[PDB]
């Protein structure tokens, strides 16, 4: 289980093809639309994981 | 007459103005130098270097 | 002489690391007392 979680928990820190790993990076760089494609992956990417 | 210019070399001359002053244990949105987030503010023990 | 950039600031051992990372020059270093 700690195995399992401290995988969960560090894949927050990929980025999946998005400009961060880190959500508020992409809100406080890009206004919603531009952002929408990188935010996007990020779901994808954390949602898979 | 004053004369700026900008060139490759790391500009030693450097900051920014004035910002809103600081609150503490509140739940609060913060911005540090364009760091964005959300959460409480407390002292720290922490030996930063 | 074409000038582009300027900057001003045995028990002894001192360390340092030299970084001219392509990106900029990095400079890391240490002293310590030590044995000879």
């Amino acid at each position: 289980n700690a195995q399992a979680l401290n995988t969960l928990v560090k894949q927050l820190s990929s980025n999946f093809g998005a400009i961060s790993s880190v959500l508020n990076d992409i809100l406080s760089r890009l206004d919603p639309p531009e952002a929408e494609v990188q935010i996007d992956r990020l779901i994808t990417g954390r949602l898979q994981s | 007459v004053l004369s700026f210019e900008l060139l490759h070399a790391p500009a030693t001359v450097c900051g920014p103005k004035k910002s809103t002053n600081l609150v503490k244990n509140k739940c609060v949105n913060f911005n540090f130098n364009g760091l964005t987030g959300t959460g409480v503010l407390t002292e720290s023990n922490k030996k930063f270097l | 002489n074409n000038c582009t950039f300027e900057y001003v600031s045995f028990k002894n051992l001192r360390e340092f690391v030299f970084k001219n990372i392509d990106g900029y020059f990095k400079i890391y270093s240490k002293h310590t007392p030590i044995n000879l």
